[PDB]
């Protein structure tokens, strides 16, 4: 509940359905780094988890997050997808 | 000049506090580290602060 | 300004002597405003007793030669012209050039336009006419060749142009049917004057000594023909003389490079980048006698004239020199804001025209 | 509001030591026009390596508000060791005074 | 300034000397490059040089002694003391990091640009980890220990910045950037509460509960 | 032959090893003539000295080069036109370095290269000569000095071969100009080489907007006179045809945003071709896919002419290429400013993708801090990833502390003082404070200001403010206030704070237009006395609104503006009162082409006392004046003084207390002299239209209006039933009025404003004054 004018916050990497509709799994890390472009952000501790995290806040009030994340075997085969689309406050 | 400071030899940078390296908890694993690291090569001989004759050597 | 208008010329003070020869004004006349601040070739005319003469803004009128009275002024312009290249006459016909591109032919007896075309570029050099063909000199290296009777171009040439020109008035000239012309690239050439066929060409000066000044090289002044020896002379280039068939060089000299020169007796004289005068062999360029006492007081194509060498300087004094040794002879009285155009070499005549376009005859 | 400003400089004598100074200022907020001449001197009682930087100056001061003001003054000014500074004596021709000034300033 | 008599070169340096030794920085230095310029390929130009980096260092004419000692090095890459010009390239940059703000010194100026600071790192970590035996390297070692934190302190307030405009996958990134570059410090052991946050606000849990464990793990 | 040995003499600029080493031959090695004239080659290449004598006497061999001074130090002579800086720059990069070799066939080389140079820049006819003297052990001394007549004037720019437009018209769009009329001296006619080329593209974009399409400048180029003062310079042209503009097609690689780039390509059938136009539709095609993230697209517009037809279909290629995040942003060169005061400022978040639009705003935001000198960006893609950048920002910390300080002294008057500290910037947090100070002899004035433009990240700045006056009417206040500032919308900004003020009044003239207030305090002073004293202490909550939409610069076109404030005492004050206040513009262009402007304008406002109380006198309003109406003097149009009787006026009559004095009049003086109203009206309907008296190269530099306006000052509680004999000041009826005319010009640094009005409609008193000059407004 603030009125002051704020620039638009956006954050991570950018998302839609006609982009994250390609990935299926089994693949490379490579095909699927080239299809969304490649992880703004990415598991550090030790595993190979990827996080798509796509989030705008333009405008006053207001957000909006897609979460889509991607985990691989070892020699990085996509191995499980979960895709959150909205923020689940 | 601004730098009037450090100029002196000010040893101001001898009370920071030693590096004290992190752990890492059961399943997990830290970041694989960087080109940052300072070599743990030191001499007992080698003076420090204001005792260091920084004065360049008597016959280059 | 702060720039103080300094000055560098430094210019040689007047040199005087008693007016041996006491030139006199046998009549005087305006034939409008001047050329003015406007470095440009024109000049007088005649033809059998009727003077012809052109104003930069575009008044065109014929004098007299004897009287000085107009017979007729056409102004030759839109409800300026530039007006430009100077007055040559052939036959009936008066024809004149344009800085905007245009060429005229006057009609001598009432002026009136027999023809106009437009060659390419303005036509910085004055009309050059020979057996049915008005040769034309433009800035942008071209000569065109126009019909005498019709103006049409019959034939084109397009000489070489460097980055920075002069003044690209190297104005043709006409032998055996052959034309020879200048350029601003320091070269004198030759073309076949019924078809335009190119016949030689020689480079006669240096380079490389400067990325522009040095390498300025314009042959800006009319080449000469005698007894079949071409001799040309370029702005920082040799006096060279050459076969009008070979363009073989037969010899070179660095005695004087820039001006208007003229040959009468087998002598040429000339005028340098610094106004010196002097005489010089067709045997081989050699100093004959010199006077270089003018320098800088910017001087003009000089002329022969009962037996002296007759020039105008900046400020409005004629200079006679003698034509045997160089000492002056008389000093005529300052002229209307001085000279920047060529004296005509009427018989027995002489006019010259003031940077504000007062024509003057000149008499003793 | 604007203000703009002119100065000229022209030496005297041929190792500048003797100089004089032209100087033209407009301003416009009221406004104001100020004209003044200075005539400068090298100094009393210290040497050439002090002169690089002490200076002393005799000047004409003439001005005029929309008043007219006219005044003669000798000056002197110093490059100190905090900044550029300033002193000034006048005695006004034309109407309490400001018979002394001292001025000091600088940007950080 | 004015200059002594010079035909012994001899005898301009002993003076030169004797207004080094006096600690008169501005002297020593005129005095040095009037020698530098009168006799500058003399057996001298070798010590002239090495007192003239001094001169400058002490006299804070930073970016000249930068500039005589890159010289320098490139000159005489080989001499048999380029460790103690090695040593100087290090105060010189990290000197040029320790400016006054506005003329007034003790303000936290850690978050200010770093790039002199991260060079005086590269130039002392150059020399310990190529001159191992000189005398310089523990103090040197001690120059890195600092710099290493005070770039460390920026990264976290650059990550404390993201943390307030709530940019939270900069601060997300740069805390795994201090993770990975300045793993062994304070300001990273305090930064690990920003991205714990910053991936509690993403409601990426997991990655939250990892660096809480992190946390306590290695809670003091 | 075999040499075992190689002697030298001298040594001075290189040492026996390093010769030794730089030599071909060396040594112990086989060597003959042919090796030695190798030897002194390489002599020559290390460039000291070529002179040399051999000798072979045996197995060693004996070689030497004579001496001479070559080492060099450079001094100039006066240069008028190149500066120092340029000239050395100049030097140094020919080859002619300070303290290096030099030689007599170097000294010919640098002049011809200064040479070059000079007239490069135009300084054709200019002279160099170089001379050198000697300076012990092998140095020297190098002396040049120039010689430079007039600068190159261009005698005439002569285009050639344009149709249906005239040369002056296109050389009045050159920066060049060929004549400088003698009402703008101050006007350029130095030739550059590089400004032609300028121009050219100029008279290219010209003809290309005029819709030349097959434009082309077929042969351009320059010609000197033999007295090398005038240059000339002429221009061929050849048009071709005039074409229209047939359908856009957009083609390639479209990013599915095919819609919004089809109705960015529309254009009406048969218009007429404009290259700049055409250039603003293919900007506006990779602005558009910029800010959906595509930073570096690629565009290319390629038009098909149809010479028969008269038509051009402008065929466009895009491909956006790929999409590209900021992975850091960075600052370089921010030695002092905090590292968030950068920041804060910019639009482009970090770990988001890149807006090159929002980058470039950021700088620009960055430039209007103010702070630095420049701001200049640079974008580098990372190493081994093809998606993501680093933006850094370059920049120069301009020195923001501004110290003065000032002492007088005098006759007839004592000591002066004055001070100002002020650093925006304050040590880098990017507070700003200013602390002023005046302690005249007869008036002290003291100011404190400290403004933190971000007390929340948002952009809601916290001012504060401390203040003292006092005065030898007698008046002295002091007193604080805070507020709180924050933008709403890109146009639209409110702000707000609380005030407390201080203020005593003492020794005033008693007249009607306060004497009532004081009544109203419970403060009751006699009439026929000066020793009146009244003190009070306002609390206060001010506010304020404001609205831009103006859309311009110097001269609004279009648009509007609003601002809004007041004030109301806080219970508790001494003296309890409201004001409110408008200020408002609007322009309404008139044609589409904005060239007729009506400009509306009004003031408003109005106070009035709360609990029964009075609003203080020294708070009403005035109104009079360029910055209200024009042709009145300024503040002159409000009810005037009615003063009482008073004797002891001033502490001594002095023969000049005018009216009502110690010898004074027995009556109410009924002054000339304005006191303001409680209450406002202004209104202004100005028409803007331009007159030949222009040119299109300057009619956007000067603006004409010719304006009617209105005015009225009131004073609502005015007791008319008490001084029913003097004029009821209550009415607002009294409308006064003007019309006239004004100019108006903008110099690069401030407008600049001329207007005469006549005030054809005004009252008893109010001053008028026709003619009426100000700056800025």
């Amino acid at each position: 509940e603030r009125v002051v004018y704020r620039p638009d916050i956006n954050q991570g990497n950018y998302l839609t359905a006609n982009d994250v509709s390609k990935i299926r799994v089994g693949m490379t890390q490579q095909q699927v780094a080239y299809a969304l472009g490649t992880p703004l952000m990415s598991d550090p501790f030790g595993t190979n988890t990827w996080f798509y995290v796509f989030r705008q806040q333009p405008g006053h009030e207001g957000v909006t997050q897609q979460t889509l994340t991607l985990t691989f075997n070892s020699s990085g085969v996509l191995t499980n997808i979960d895709n959150k689309p909205a923020l689940s406050g | 000049s601004r730098y009037k400071r450090q100029v002196s030899g000010d040893e101001a940078y001898l009370e920071a506090a030693p590096l004290a390296e992190l752990h890492a908890p059961a399943g997990m694993i830290l970041p694989v580290t960087s080109g940052d690291y300072a070599i743990p090569v030191t001499n007992g001989s080698g003076a420090v602060g204001k005792a260091l004759d920084i004065r360049p050597p008597a016959q280059p | 300004l702060f720039n103080s208008e300094e000055d560098v010329v430094k210019m040689s003070p007047l040199p005087t002597v008693e007016n041996q020869f006491t030139p006199t004004t046998a009549w005087s006349t305006s034939v409008g405003s001047g050329i003015g601040n406007f470095y440009s070739n024109l000049h007088p005319a005649l033809a059998d007793n009727v003077v012809y003469a052109a104003d930069r803004a575009g008044l065109v009128k014929a004098l007299n030669a004897d009287d000085g009275k107009e017979i007729w002024s056409v102004s030759l312009a839109e409800k300026p012209a530039l007006l430009s290249g100077g007055v040559t006459v052939s036959g009936g016909h008066v024809y004149i050039g344009s800085e905007k591109a245009q060429v005229y032919a006057l009609n001598t007896s009432d002026g009136t336009v027999a023809w106009q075309t437009k060659v390419a570029g303005e036509a910085l050099s004055r009309p050059v006419v020979s057996d049915g063909l008005v040769l034309i000199h433009t800035s942008n290296g071209q000569l065109q060749a126009l019909n005498e009777a019709d103006g049409a171009v019959k034939w084109t040439v397009n000489l070489d142009m460097p980055s920075l020109s002069l003044r690209g008035e190297s104005a043709p000239t006409t032998a055996f049917g052959a034309a020879v012309v200048g350029g601003d690239n320091g070269r004198v050439s030759a073309v076949l004057m019924e078809q335009g066929q190119m016949i030689w060409q020689q480079r006669i000066s240096q380079a490389t000594g400067s990325t522009e000044i040095d390498r300025l090289s314009d042959v800006d002044t009319t080449p000469v023909v005698v007894n079949g020896v071409v001799f040309a002379l370029a702005y920082n280039g040799n006096l060279t003389a050459l076969d009008l068939r070979s363009g073989q060089i037969m010899w070179k000299r660095e005695l004087g490079s820039v001006n208007d020169f003229i040959v009468d007796g087998n002598r040429i004289y000339l005028v340098d980048q610094n106004d010196r005068v002097m005489a010089l062999t067709i045997d081989g360029g050699v100093t004959l006698w010199t006077q270089s006492d003018l320098l800088h007081r910017l001087l003009t194509s000089p002329v022969l004239y009962n037996g002296n060498l007759v020039v105008g300087d900046s400020e409005g004094y004629l200079h006679w020199i003698n034509v045997e040794d160089g000492r002056f002879v008389a000093q005529q009285k300052v002229d209307s804001s001085g000279f920047q155009t060529e004296p005509v070499a009427a018989d027995g005549k002489l006019l010259i025209q003031a940077k504000d376009g007062t024509v003057y005859s000149i008499t003793r | 509001k604007v203000t703009l400003d002119t100065a000229t400089y022209v030496p005297i004598d041929d190792d500048h030591k003797w100089v004089v100074l032209g100087r033209t200022r407009w301003g416009y907020g009221n406004a104001m026009a100020v004209a003044s001449l200075e005539f400068i001197t090298p100094t009393p009682f210290i040497s050439d390596k002090y002169a690089n930087s002490v200076r002393t100056s005799f000047f004409w001061d003439m001005g005029t508000v929309w008043n007219i003001r006219m005044s003669a003054g000798i000056a002197l000014q110093w490059m100190s060791p905090l900044g550029p500074l300033v002193f000034s004596y006048a005695q006004p021709f034309k109407k309490k005074a400001e018979q002394f000034q001292f001025n000091i300033g600088k940007t950080w | 300034k004015e200059e002594v008599p010079d035909n012994p070169p001899n005898e301009i340096y002993a003076t030169a000397q004797q207004k080094l030794q006096d600690g008169n920085w501005r002297q020593a230095i005129t005095q040095l490059e009037a020698l530098d310029n009168r006799y500058p390929f003399g057996p001298y130009s070798q010590q002239v040089q090495l007192d003239l980096i001094y001169a400058y260092y002490k006299n804070a004419d930073l970016p000249l002694a930068q500039a005589a000692i890159d010289r320098f090095i490139r000159l005489n890459p080989t001499h048999p003391n380029i460790d103690y010009v090695m040593y100087m390239r290090g105060l010189t940059n990290m000197a040029l990091d320790d400016s006054a703000l506005q003329g007034f010194f003790g303000v936290d100026r850690s978050d200010r640009d770093p790039q002199h600071a991260r060079a005086a790192f590269s130039d002392f970590s150059k020399l310990v980890r190529g001159y191992p035996n000189s005398q310089y390297t523990t103090d040197a070692t001690k120059r890195l220990v600092f710099l290493k934190d005070r770039l460390a302190k920026y990264e976290y307030s650059v990550a404390e910045y993201y943390t307030e405009r709530g940019a939270w996958v900069a601060v997300v990134n740069r805390v795994e950037g201090m993770l990975r570059d300045y793993p062994d410090t304070q300001a990273t052991r305090d930064a690990l509460p920003l991205m714990e946050n910053a991936y509690r606000q993403m409601q990426m849990n997991a990655q939250a509960e990892k660096v809480a464990k992190i946390i306590a793990a290695n809670s003091s | 032959f075999v040499v075992k040995d190689i002697h030298f003499e001298g040594l001075q600029r290189v040492a026996v090893g390093a010769a030794l080493l730089s030599m071909p031959v060396r040594t112990g090695d086989t060597v003959n003539d042919e090796d030695i004239s190798n030897t002194i080659r390489a002599l020559f290449a290390t460039g000291n000295f070529e002179d040399v004598r051999v000798l072979r006497d045996g197995d060693t061999l004996l070689v030497q080069v004579k001496e001479r001074p070559t080492i060099a130090s450079i001094t100039f002579s006066g240069n008028k036109s190149v500066k120092d800086d340029m000239l050395k720059q100049n030097l140094e990069a020919s080859g002619v370095r300070v303290g290096e070799s030099l030689d007599r066939t170097t000294i010919a080389d640098i002049e011809k290269g200064l040479e070059d140079f000079y007239y490069s820049v135009g300084k054709y006819s200019a002279s160099v000569k170089a001379v050198v003297t000697p300076l012990p052990r092998n140095r020297v001394d190098l002396k040049l000095v120039f010689q430079e007549g007039v600068s190159a004037e261009i005698q005439q720019i002569n285009i050639v071969g344009n149709h249906a437009f005239t040369t002056d018209e296109l050389i009045s769009h050159f920066q060049l100009r060929d004549e400088v009329p003698w009402w703008n001296v101050v006007g350029d006619r130095k030739y550059q080489k590089q400004k032609l080329a300028g121009d050219l593209e100029t008279l290219r974009s010209y003809y290309l907007d005029r819709g030349y399409a097959r434009f082309n400048i077929d042969s351009t180029q320059v010609s000197l006179t033999p007295d090398k003062k005038g240059i000339y310079v002429t221009v061929n042209i050849t048009e071709g045809d005039q074409y229209k503009l047939s359908g856009v097609e957009v083609s390639g690689n479209l990013a599915g945003h095919s819609a919004e780039i089809e109705q960015l390509t529309k254009i009406e059938p048969g218009e007429l071709y404009n290259g700049t136009k055409v250039t603003k539709m293919e900007d506006d095609i990779k602005k558009l896919l910029g800010r959906y993230g595509y930073a570096y697209p690629r565009v290319q517009s390629m038009p098909e002419i149809n010479d028969a037809d008269k038509t051009v279909k402008l065929r466009v290629n895009v491909d956006a290429g790929n999409r590209f995040y900021v992975r850091k942003i960075r600052f370089e060169g921010n030695d002092t400013s905090k590292d968030a005061v950068l920041r804060r400022e910019m639009r482009q978040m970090e770990g988001a993708w890149l807006g090159s639009d929002l980058v470039d705003q950021g700088k620009e935001r960055l430039n209007r801090l103010g702070f630095f000198e420049t701001v200049d960006t640079d974008t580098q893609r990372v190493p081994g990833s093809p998606d993501q950048v680093d933006v850094v920002y370059k920049v120069k910390e301009r020195n923001t502390g501004s110290f003065n300080f000032g002492i007088g002294y005098g006759t007839e008057s004592g000591v002066s003082f004055q001070a100002g500290v002020q650093q925006d910037n304050w040590l880098g947090t990017g507070y700003a404070v200013g602390i002023n100070g005046t302690k005249n002899d007869y008036q002290t004035y003291a100011e404190l200001s400290v403004t933190n433009p971000y007390f929340t990240v948002d952009g809601v700045s916290l001012g504060g403010r401390l203040f003292y006056n006092d005065f030898q009417y007698t008046n002295k206040s002091y007193g604080t206030c805070v507020t709180l500032g924050f933008p709403i919308n890109e146009y639209n900004s409110l702000r707000a704070g609380l005030g407390y003020v201080h203020n005593s009044l003492s020794n005033m003239q008693p007249q009607v237009a306060m004497w009532r207030y004081l009544y109203s305090m419970g403060e009751h002073p006699s009439t026929s006395d000066q020793d009146n004293s009244f003190k009070t202490d306002d609390f206060t909550f001010n506010y304020g609104w404001t609205y831009n939409k103006l859309d311009r610069g110097y001269f609004p076109t279009d648009g509007s503006r609003v601002n809004l404030t007041g004030k109301v005492t806080i219970p508790g004050s001494d003296n309890e009162y409201y004001k409110v206040t408008l200020d408002t513009a609007t322009y309404v262009p008139i044609d589409d082409d904005h060239k007729w402007v009506v400009l509306g304008r009004t003031r408003w406002g109005y106070g009035d006392g709360l609990g029964g109380k009075e609003m203080p006198f020294y708070e009403n309003f005035y109104a009079g004046g360029s910055s209200t109406v024009r042709g009145f003097q300024s503040n002159t149009i409000g009810p005037k003084a009615v003063y009482f009787p008073h004797q002891a006026s001033n502490y001594d009559p002095d023969y000049d207390y005018e009216c009502a004095t110690q010898d004074g009049a027995k009556d109410l003086c009924k002054s000339d002299d304005a006191v303001g109203g409680n209450a406002m009206a202004v209104a202004s309907l100005e028409f803007i239209t331009p007159t030949p008296f222009i040119s299109d190269k300057y009619a956007n530099s000067v603006r004409t209006s010719f304006f009617w306006d209105m005015g009225t000052v009131w004073d609502t509680n005015w007791d008319s039933s008490q001084y029913s004999g003097y004029p009821d000041y209550s009415d607002p009826s009294n409308i006064r009025m003007s019309a006239g005319i004004a100019l108006q010009w903008m110099s690069p640094l401030g407008p600049l404003v001329f207007s005469y009005a006549q005030p054809f409609k005004k009252y008893d008193g109010d001053k008028a004054e026709q003619f009426q000059f100000n700056i800025g407004k």
